[PDB]
């Protein structure tokens, strides 16, 4: 039995024609206090997988160490560690999914929601979710926390089903992700303006973007709003 | 559920309903609440479905192992006590079982043992177990005599379940009848309450509370 | 306090014919008022002509299916590649479920296939392992909506022969695979209309002596 | 529920879905959540269904009497004030979450009211279980100086977001347009994107299927 | 208070009510009459919370007697039962409800028919051929379902009632010290002294 | 919420963020927490949105009725009416209000009214969840008899920090200037104040 | 724990420790059992090199396992007490679970099973 | 101690071609104990029919209350109350007890005598009106009834066909609920004739 | 399980134990023997939690019987009672204690004296001239205080015991279906069949 202390908010992601995009802001909240601002919640594994984690940060750091150790262990007695026997997104996910469910079954969970985004060796897009309960599901768009409520509706307007994936380009997909991050900044009280974004493409590979900012915000209309009903000054 | 079994001149009658509930949701009308342990032993099931079903089939395995080791069919007393000693180990853990081990052996004769999940084990001539046990008792006790014929005893057992199936909201479906003799148990059919009630009402002239 | 259970919604449905059996289930996965996936299958081919679904808390559902699939694998290893019969699978699943009697898998399990006489078989389980063979069973969130409809249309309950003064019952008969799929589709469209956790898609797995075939149908996405 | 309100050039538009729930069960697939307080003041309601209906009728009744007393067309702020003071008095126990909009001699107005009695002002608003799905759309596509046709499109798109993504919302989209100098137009079932597909089978029973015990003519006349 | 039964037969209504009054681990009395005559042809038995039972019975009794004097006329069992139900229906939403369950056995002189009404403390009224309150019903209803016939005589009804009391004395946990039996018919109310 | 009111040479300035929250969801990102109870008597509202509105509405009604009979009320009088409501109904209210006004005799005055319903007259006042993070900053930087531009910077920098650390505070920084000249509304957007 | 395999096979297929245990039995005082038509009689030898014995308190050669079964022996006296104790406990255990005293075959089968277990358990003779 | 599921029971209403049907079970129990198999839950005031499920004391109280109100209505208005008007009266009366409600699930059914239009409606315990073209359900087996009605129902059924549909909906729903059943009654309502049928169903 | 009594007289110990076994609102059995013979001259009656009672009695019985075989000798009632007390004294601080109250009636052959021991589930042992467990004591102790004499015969003890059972049948709330009476003396244990 735990209670989360230092927390990370929404992780959002979607599939596009050649790969997957994933994003998450750089905040480490301590309740209502926006305590830590340099927190990286996207963690790459190899050159083909990115694990996005929300929830308790101490448990996130534990998961980082496991993934780091997983890469090391895979390299042992493995001449094809950087080729045919390299770590796949599906391997990394299933490992985490196993751990998450084992921990919930011992009544001592890792208080997180995790999204493993990547590209398989055969070029197929991989995007799957797992959380503290060990619950797993996959979808063309996946999001955690407030992202599930606000980002998914927006991302589903682009990719509403499987057949929309080949029709969606990386430009259109990234634009929707960046828009969703702005909406979350408007409406999620435990979010920050600064965020990281990662693209895993089957052709161009892993592109990790740091220190992005929400921009092109609409605040001007606020000046016209006076009082709460009858005030005209 | 409603289950009964009583001892009489011509052996043992065993009768059960077939309903299974999850709260007010009627989950099944076709549950087998009598377990056939061997040609001379029967076990009735009331309470938690899984608890009864799992541990009474387990009981059957223990009874088989007895007759392999001892080259002799297990006694009704020993069979019941295996089950009672088992549930006693789980006392407090929350098992829910109201069972009756009915059978015949040479040394014992016809015998009935009531065994429940809080460790109670009682030998007796008449028992009714389940949510509708009281309704079954009312009809059974008021019509019971030791000198009942096999035909009348079978009907009284059937009629007592019907009585409970009617009044108890958590009993119904159909009646399963068994008759245990010196030669072993004999199945006396599945009787759907849907047809049985009206057949009994018309022929017997009872159930005048219901709109005919 | 940490709550180890959750409700992933959805509903499942199993019907048995004469020489076939179907196991259907919607593809929607939810938590509270949010949709997690519109296509997340929960009806699985487990080998030996046995299809299985464990609806309720998906984590426990997946764990169970995973363990049973593994049980089928080791049954082959230990018993000279013998085919696991549907009745034997059912009993094996009871022990899996009851093994966690004091920390249950929160799922309604249904399996379907053919018995050893080649006839259609459906078995259903409660969360702690009580099981029963039936011609008909719905399980999950919309089971209370679908099940009485099945009683009426599959087992012809409360239906009497016209003009017989409610004395002769409508005679029981096996349904064709075509007629069964009609009932499955109508059951799920009805359930989708009146239950919020049911919708998106319908996936049916049909089991005959020839193997395991699949069919998919769209459901309302609201 | 999902309900929204959007201001535009010469007035204001409000919209709503048409699902009414009872736990996980859809009770009404086409209920009207848009309420007329006065001819040109309309109200979208979310929360406890009886409360939203009762509170909107009461204030609507008192507004009519006030209008007749003062020989003036009623104002949105009067409805806003009467609603909030009533709701506040009951400390949130009357579970009415309202989006109040309309046109009056002062101009066009858009407000929201919560059950505890707090009010908010805005150009675009959303309330109900699917307000987050709707607000995401509003935050993404809203701009200053919307036309009538653009505001209707934005409002209905925001409701649709709720219909598809929120399990609490579904079925159809109702709209009401309140423009200055014109009659308010109530667009009942403006969109109907959730039509039930043809059933696979007709379940019309053969006459005499049901077993009957008695018949009798009932006397309705004096 | 525990066991109260009622059986309507061809020409009468028979009420049976337990004699025991128990508080704690002591049977304080074994000759308690748990009934009141509301009118010459209407009898009400009662069972429930201590104090409430008698207070309610006597309050109803006083009201029915007041009516009888005012109109010089006896209210029908149906009318009395409706009055009693309404009082309990008011009571359940009071500050402190009457926790009293009643059976009203009466003979309607205009219809020449016996009538038995079962009313619980919530104000739930039903007319029945046979009735019971508390745990008694769990045994007696099924027993009566089997043995009861609508055209029975008062003597047959008393034998049917003995069959209920015997079953209760066999299977009930508590000692209720037998029953006081009363018969309501065209000639009014009378008590069976030897039961 | 993050709110504050600061007296200065020419009068007083009220300041506030624009965030209204339901748990972690921002129900309104453009809220106006600075509200008029009289021509030159305003208040900052923190706590229950419903309670603070209901209170302010009643105070406005009282001061309007006061004005009809006895002429313009003092800023102290306004604070006394707020207190009376907050104190007598302390069991049923969650309202932290700062009352600020401009008299010609008394110049700028600030009264703060915490949860209990006690009154405190101060040179400047801070309140709301985000105020905790700026006690250190405001105490070190506040000076009496500041100019208009200095006070605007003081409030801007202060609320900028409160907003930065408090998740319950954000959006725009609204301000209301109360002087003999009249009433002036000011607004400051994220792009400006965030990078201070 | 002491694990050594003391009872083991030899080249010729004999377990010498079991066979040497038989020699200990051969050394022990003679015991005889004869069963009639309606009875059994157990006779036992007591060596007469021991005078000044107290026969009241000296352990008797025949031991009651239950009220209906008896056990006599030949060989090591100290070893016999362990078997007798175990048998007496199993007798009461059988009555407790089966609600019936042991058969003579069952009691024998148990005692024999104990003796066998000590022929292929580590650390015991 | 859940008022709505102590006594048990169900009501269902359907529309057809120029006709309406309303049906109910006959059970009244005290949790597991079945007490009465003659407890009807459908009443009528002129040509307007009202079915009520839930706590039985309130079912009775409300019947007596609406009889009271409809009788006074008729004396003052000099005409019988119509289904649309009665629906509003039911809603007003239930919401009058907003913070101390009658634990009921009422269902109005009838044909408007002026327009001839079939009308049905349902309510929650505090008076929220649920109007419907097709069908209304209520009671302890409402889930079951929703499932039966949604699959079996089709529009514009003739009175004789509508009878079969509504009966099969009620019966099969009641058989999956422990607190419902023990007999059933069906009302078929045409413009100026009303037929009442008692159904044969399993008595467990 | 409810009523267990014990009376030590001049030359014997008399135990009386109720026959009723009740769960819920049903008397499942009315001929239950709530006792076990521990040795030829030692008898133990018991009452308490369902399952625990018999499981504990039989466990003690098996241990005493094992001792008797091992030593070819009967333990004294004092020795048996001390053994039983210690088992209950261990039990009370276990994970799940035996909830069983016992009376041990025995005849010491070495002393030629009857002995009655009362032991509760905590392991509280007392030797008494007369004893009871549960609510029975609240009536029987005062009754015996008055009517008991130390030099009474077995027949006088049985009449004294009838006086207890009559009082219990009058004032106890529950129907305990009479008692099974057993006598322990120099000639062992025997049951009174007509009581
Ligand atoms: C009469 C009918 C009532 O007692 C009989 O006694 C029968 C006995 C037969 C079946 C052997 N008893 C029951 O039917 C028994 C009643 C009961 C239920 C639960 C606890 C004690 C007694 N019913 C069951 O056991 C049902 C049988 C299923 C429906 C076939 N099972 C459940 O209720 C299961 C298991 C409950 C459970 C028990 C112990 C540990 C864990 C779980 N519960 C669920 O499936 C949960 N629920 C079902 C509806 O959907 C939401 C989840
Ligand atoms: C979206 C759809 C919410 O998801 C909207 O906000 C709509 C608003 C529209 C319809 C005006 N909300 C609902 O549909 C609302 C959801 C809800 C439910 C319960 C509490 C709060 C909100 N549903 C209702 O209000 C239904 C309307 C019925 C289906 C016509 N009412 C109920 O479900 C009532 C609740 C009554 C209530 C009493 C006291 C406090 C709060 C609510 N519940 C029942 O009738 C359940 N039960 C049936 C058996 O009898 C006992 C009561
Ligand atoms: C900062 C945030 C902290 O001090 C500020 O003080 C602002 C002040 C502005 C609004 C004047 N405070 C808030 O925004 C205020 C914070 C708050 C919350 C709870 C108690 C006191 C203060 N937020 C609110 O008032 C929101 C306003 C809604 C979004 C319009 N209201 C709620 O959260 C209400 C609180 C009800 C309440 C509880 C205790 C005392 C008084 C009122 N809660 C809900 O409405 C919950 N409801 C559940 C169903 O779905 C809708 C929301
Ligand atoms: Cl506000
Ligand atoms: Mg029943
Ligand atoms: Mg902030």
């Amino acid at each position: 039995t735990q209670q989360p202390i230092v927390t990370g908010t929404s992780v959002i992601s979607m599939k596009y024609d050649n790969g997957v995009i994933i994003a998450a802001d750089n905040l480490g909240s301590y309740g209502s206090l926006l305590r830590f601002n340099g927190v990286e919640r996207l963690i790459p594994v190899g050159d083909n997988t990115v694990v996005g984690i929300s929830g308790d940060i101490s448990d996130m750091q534990h998961i980082e160490r496991l993934l780091k150790d997983l890469v090391t262990e895979n390299a042992y007695d493995n001449p094809l560690a950087d080729a045919e026997e390299a770590l796949e997104p599906s391997y990394i996910f299933e490992y985490l999914a196993t751990v998450m469910y084992q921990r919930r079954s011992k009544m001592n969970p890792l208080w997180n929601a995790i999204i493993v985004a990547g590209v398989q060796s055969n070029g197929d897009q991989f995007l799957r979710y797992v959380n503290l309960l060990g619950v797993t599901y996959s979808s063309p768009t996946l999001a955690t926390g407030f992202g599930a409520h606000m980002a998914n509706p927006l991302l589903r307007k682009v990719v509403d089903r499987e057949s929309d994936i080949p029709k969606t380009t990386v430009q259109v997909a990234e634009e929707a992700i960046v828009n969703a991050m702005r909406v979350l900044y408007y409406r999620d009280a435990r979010s920050s303006r600064n965020f990281s974004l990662a693209i895993i493409d089957k052709n161009t590979g892993l592109t990790f973007k740091k220190n992005l900012q929400v921009e092109n915000m609409k605040w001007d209309f606020a000046k016209d709003i006076k009082g709460y009903g009858t005030q005209k000054i | 559920s409603t289950t009964l079994a009583f001892r009489f001149q011509g052996g043992i009658i065993v009768a059960v309903d077939s309903r299974a509930t999850a709260g007010n949701w009627v989950a099944s009308q076709t549950v087998k609440k009598v377990i056939e342990i061997n040609p001379f032993l029967l076990g009735t099931m009331a309470g938690g479905a899984a608890d009864c079903q799992f541990w009474e089939t387990w009981l059957g395995s223990q009874c088989r192992l007895h007759e392999l080791r001892e080259k002799e069919r297990i006694s009704v007393a020993a069979a019941s006590k295996i089950l009672s000693n088992l549930v006693y180990q789980y006392k407090g853990a929350g098992l829910s079982m109201g069972t009756m081990i009915c059978g015949y052996t040479r040394k014992e004769g016809p015998t009935i043992y009531y065994v429940d999940s809080d460790g109670t084990r009682l030998k007796g001539d008449i028992f009714c177990v389940g949510s509708g046990q009281t309704f079954a008792y009312g009809v059974l006790d008021s019509n019971y005599k030791w000198d009942l014929s096999v035909e009348d005893a079978l009907y009284l057992g059937k009629r007592s379940i019907l009585a409970a199936a009617h009044r108890d909201a958590y009993s119904g479906g159909s009646v399963n009848l068994y008759h245990v003799t010196e030669d072993g148990w004999i199945y006396h059919g599945n009787h759907d309450v849907g047809e049985l009630f009206w057949k009994v009402k018309e022929e017997e002239g009872s159930f005048n509370n219901v709109i005919g | 306090q940490f709550n180890p259970y959750g409700d992933n919604g959805g509903t499942i449905l199993g019907i048995a014919g004469e020489d076939f059996a179907v196991l259907a289930g919607d593809t929607r996965n939810i938590t509270d008022y949010s949709i997690n996936s519109r296509y997340e299958p929960k009806v699985f081919d487990c080998g030996d002509n046995i299809v299985m679904s464990a609806n309720g808390f998906a984590a426990d559902g997946d764990a169970l299916v995973k363990r049973f699939k593994n049980s089928v694998k080791w049954y082959h290893f230990d018993h000279n590649d013998k085919k696991l019969s549907i009745n034997s699978a059912a009993r094996n699943i009871q022990h899996l479920l009851y093994g966690k009697r004091f920390f249950p898998y929160y799922v309604h399990t249904i399996i379907a296939g053919l018995d050893e006489d080649g006839k259609g078989a459906v078995y259903s389980f409660d969360p702690v392992g009580s099981y029963e063979r039936e011609q008909c069973r719905a399980g999950g969130a919309a089971a209370s909506l679908i099940m009485p409809f099945l009683d009426n249309q599959v087992n012809f309950k409360n239906q009497y022969e016209p003009g017989t003064n409610g004395k002769v019952k409508k005679p029981l008969k096996y349904l064709s695979v075509e007629e069964v799929i009609k009932l499955v589709r109508d059951s799920f469209t009805s359930a989708t209309e009146r239950h919020i956790q049911v919708g998106d898609g319908l996936e049916i797995l049909i089991v005959t002596k020839d193997g395991v075939r699949k069919e998919f149908y769209e459901l309302k996405r609201d | 529920t999902t309900i929204v309100g959007v201001k535009f050039n010469n007035g204001v538009v409000i919209a709503a879905d048409t699902r009414s729930t009872q736990g996980p069960i859809v009770a009404d697939k086409n209920c009207a959540k848009l309420h007329r307080i006065s001819p040109k003041i309309w109200c979208a309601g979310a929360g406890t269904a009886a409360d939203t209906e009762a509170v909107t009728q009461l204030i609507g009744s008192n507004i009519e009497l006030h209008s007749l007393y003062t020989s003036r067309e009623p104002r949105v702020v009067s409805a806003l004030q009467m609603l909030k003071q009533h709701l506040f008095k009951y400390q949130g126990h009357i579970g009415a979450y309202l989006i109040v909009a309309g046109v009056d001699p002062t101009g066009s107005h858009l407000f929201s009211i919560h059950a505890h009695g707090s009010t908010d002002v805005g150009y675009y608003l959303s309330l109900g279980s699917g307000s987050l799905a709707a607000m995401a759309v509003l935050e993404s596509h809203w701009k200053q100086d919307l036309t009538k046709e653009e505001a209707i499109k934005l409002a209905s798109d925001a409701i649709q977001a709720g219909i598809w993504n929120d399990l609490g919302s579904g079925s159809n989209v109702d709209v009401c347009v309140m423009e200055i100098g014109k009659d308010a137009e109530y667009l009942r079932n403006y969109l109907t994107p959730n039509v039930r597909e043809e059933k696979q089978k007709s379940y019309k029973f053969p006459r005499g299927t049901t077993a009957v015990l008695k018949e009798s003519i009932v006397n309705i006349c004096d | 208070m525990d066991i109260i039964l009622g059986i309507r037969v061809q020409d009468s209504v028979i009420l049976a009510s337990s004699k025991a009054v128990t508080r704690g681990i002591s049977v304080l009395k074994d000759s308690d009459d748990k009934t009141r005559q509301l009118s010459p042809h209407t009898l009400m038995s009662f069972a429930g919370e201590a104090g409430d039972t008698v207070q309610f019975a006597e309050y109803i009794q006083a009201n029915i007697q007041l009516y009888s004097i005012r109109e010089d006329y006896e209210l029908s069992p149906q009318a009395v039962s409706s009055f009693v139900r309404q009082e309990l229906a008011k009571s359940i939403r009071s500050r402190r409800p009457y926790q009293v369950n009643v059976l009203i056995g009466g003979y309607d002189k205009k219809k020449n028919k016996p009538e038995l009404y079962q009313i619980d403390y919530l104000g739930t009224k039903v007319e029945l051929p046979y009735g019971a309150h508390g745990y008694s019903g769990f045994y007696t209803f099924s027993l009566l379902d089997h043995h009861y016939r609508p055209d029975m005589t008062t003597e047959e009804g008393l034998d049917l009632l003995k069959l209920c009391v015997q079953e209760l004395e066999k299977r009930m946990p508590m000692d209720f010290k037998g029953v006081i039996v009363k018969i309501v018919d065209k000639d009014g109310i009378r008590q069976v002294d030897d039961f | 919420t993050s709110i504050m009111a600061v007296t200065f040479k020419d009068g007083v300035i009220l300041g506030a963020d624009s965030r209204t929250t339901t748990g972690a969801y921002i129900a309104n990102r453009v809220t106006d927490k600075l509200t008029r109870v009289h021509d030159k008597i305003w208040c900052c509202r923190s706590g229950s949105a419903a309670d603070t509105q209901a209170i302010a509405d009643i105070v406005q009604y009282h001061l309007e009725l006061y004005t009809s009979q006895y002429g313009t009320p003092s800023t102290e009088t306004a604070a006394s009416v707020f207190k009376e409501l907050c104190y007598e109904n302390k069991d049923n209210l969650t309202a932290g209000i700062i009352v600020a006004g401009y008299d010609d005799k008394n110049k700028g005055e600030v009264y703060t009214i915490p949860l209990g319903g006690s009154v405190h007259k101060l040179p400047y006042a801070i309140a709301g969840s985000g105020s905790t993070f700026i006690y250190g900053y405001c105490d070190k930087n506040f000076r009496e008899n500041m100019s208009k531009e200095e006070t605007v910077d003081f409030i801007k920098h202060s609320l900028s920090q409160a907003i930065k650390w408090d998740g319950s505070s954000g959006g725009v920084i609204r301000m209301v200037v109360l002087t003999a000249a009249g009433v002036e509304r000011l607004i400051f957007y994220p792009d400006e104040y965030e990078q201070l | 724990g002491y694990d050594r395999a003391l009872s083991i096979f030899s080249p010729d297929g004999h377990i010498f420790q079991v066979e040497y245990a038989l020699e200990a039995v051969k050394r022990g005082t003679c015991a005889v059992g004869v069963k009639g038509k309606n009875c059994v009689v157990l006779g036992c030898e007591r060596r007469s090199t021991l005078k000044l014995q107290d026969t009241r308190i000296t352990p008797s050669k025949v031991s009651k396992i239950d009220s209906h079964v008896v056990l006599s022996f030949s060989g090591l006296n100290a070893d016999s007490r362990i078997l007798i104790e175990k048998a007496r406990v199993e007798a009461q255990s059988h009555r407790l679970t089966l609600e019936d005293p042991v058969t003579v075959e069952y009691l024998t089968r148990y005692v024999a099973g104990v003796q066998q277990r000590y022929t292929q358990s580590g650390g015991v003779r | 101690s859940d008022p709505s599921s102590i006594n048990g029971g169900i009501v269902v209403a359907m529309t057809g071609k120029d006709c309406v049907a309303i049906a109910c079970d006959l059970r009244l129990g005290s949790q597991s104990l079945g007490v009465s198999n003659k407890f009807e839950k459908i009443f009528h005031y002129g040509h307007v029919f009202l079915g009520i499920t839930g706590l039985a004391t309130d079912v009775t109280t409300l019947n007596e209350m609406f009889r009271y109100k409809t009788n006074l209505y008729k004396l003052k208005e000099e005409r019988a109350i119509e289904p649309e008007t009665f629906t509003q009266l039911v809603s007003s009366s239930l919401y009058e007890r907003r913070f101390g409600p009658y634990f009921v699930g009422p269902v109005v059914a009838g044909i408007n005598s002026k327009s001839g239009k079939p009308f049905i409606a349902g309510f929650d315990l505090i008076g929220c009106i649920d109007e419907a073209k097709d069908f209304i359900v209520s009671g302890t087996a409402s889930d079951q009834l929703f499932g039966m009605c949604e699959s079996l129902y089709e529009p514009n059924l003739e009175p004789e066909d509508l009878f079969e549909t509504i009966s099969q909906a009620l019966l099969n729903a009641a058989d999956r609920d422990a607190l419902s059943g023990w007999g059933a009654v069906v009302y078929i309502i045409k413009k100026d004739e009303v037929v009442k049928r008692y159904l044969k169903m399993r008595q467990d």
